[PDB]
């Protein structure tokens, strides 16, 4: 997930005294859907994606059409 | 007395048996499916040593064989399978005339006409479709359709008319009729969802059973709720008999065989009771079929054999 989730980026800065490092990294949020850029799962722990229905008022007759 | 014997048992399978069908034209073959992915026609002695031998195994599928059915003539045999896809066989050596080709899931249910002309099948799409001999689709059934898997469908016998029954999981039995493609009604009862149905050998009735374990009667043409009756737990497959009015009921320990006029059982069967613990100590019976005598009949169960019965009186 690594390659897909996080974008990471390097950039050294000078001063009058030597130089600094600089990193950002950054994760990305996307999972429901779209662009679709990275992919619908969720990375580090891989979620169960879980719709809900549950009904029933079943009764015998018969119905014609 | 009309009562039962244990007559024999038969071996030859490593899969759970799925469906079995006779056809009346030849009652000394015999024809099995199974989860070991290959149908096995047999070869019938009356030996009482045996009961059978296998004769050949049609063998090509890359899952389970879920119901087959015999030709009207006898000399073709179709299959139903957990791939996706049909065969058409040609039963004197093997070589498959045609293989049918069109799900995106599994092939469940499947039957096989009067007339030799039109193919159904019932399908986890949430699809009934048609299919021709040549293995093309006259029709798809995809409007006012199941809106869970299709367990069973059926061709209905019938003075000319057409009319073929469909029952799926989302506790629904819908009758349909030809050229027009339309619900001929909808069948409301039993809590839970719904693995069987069949027809009378006349063509007026449906006994349904599913996880309920009930039998409810409904009429084909009356479109009327006759009675329901206490099944058992669970009822997996269902077959009237050919020469009687009796109906031959399928649970887990035992196959129930019940008189309709009057209604009550005639005897429970039960097979070997070896000492086993504790979740289903016998395995559960999950197919049955009669032979068109109507002496004996078959039975499928998950320990791989098939339970040979007889009437004695």
């Amino acid at each position: 997930p690594v390659n897909y989730y996080v974008d990471t980026a390097v950039r050294h800065v000078l001063l009058r005294q030597g130089v600094l490092g600089i990193k950002v990294k950054i994760m990305l949020p996307w999972d429901p859907s779209g662009k679709i850029g990275p992919k619908k799962p969720l990375p580090d722990h891989v979620s169960i994606v879980e719709p809900k229905d549950e009904i029933l008022p079943t009764t015998p007759i018969s119905e014609q059409k | 007395t009309e009562q039962m014997t244990l007559r024999g048992t038969l071996k030859g399978h490593n899969g759970w048996v799925t469906q079995i069908a006779t056809t009346p034209q030849f009652p000394d073959m015999i024809l099995s499916a199974s989860r070991d992915k290959t149908i096995i026609m047999w070869k019938l002695t009356r030996d009482e040593t045996n009961y059978g031998i296998p004769q050949r195994a049609l063998r090509g599928h890359s899952h389970f064989v879920s119901d087959v059915v015999i030709s009207s003539d006898g000399q073709f045999a179709l299959s139903g399978s957990w791939d996706g896809t049909l065969r058409l066989w040609d039963l004197t050596t093997g070589t498959t005339t045609r293989r049918f080709v069109g799900h995106t899931k599994d092939v469940l249910s499947v039957a096989f006409s009067s007339d030799n002309r039109q193919i159904v099948s019932g399908s986890r799409d949430k699809t009934i479709k048609l299919w021709n001999t040549l293995g093309v689709c006259k029709y798809t059934v995809q409007d006012e359709s199941h809106s869970e898997w299709v367990s069973c469908v059926r061709f209905s016998p019938n003075s000319s008319n057409p009319i073929i029954v469909s029952c799926g999981w989302d506790k629904l039995v819908k009758v349909w009729n030809l050229a027009n493609c339309k619900l001929k009604t909808n069948h409301i009862g039993h809590t839970g969802y719904l693995n069987t149905v069949t027809v009378s050998p006349d063509g007026s009735l449906c006994a349904s059973g599913g996880k309920d374990g009930q039998a409810m009667l409904w009429d084909l043409n009356e479109g009327k709720h006759l009675y329901t009756l206490d099944g058992g737990d669970i009822i997996n497959a269902l077959c009237f008999s050919p020469n009687r009015y009796w109906l031959c009921a399928a649970t887990g320990p035992s196959i129930k065989i019940w008189d309709l006029e009057g209604k009550i059982i005639v005897d429970e069967l039960k097979q070997e009771v070896i000492s086993t613990s504790s979740k289903a100590e016998p395995p559960q019976c999950t197919s049955l079929a009669w032979s068109a005598d109507g002496q004996t009949l078959f039975a499928g169960y998950t320990d791989n054999l098939v339970r040979v019965w007889q009437v004695t009186i």
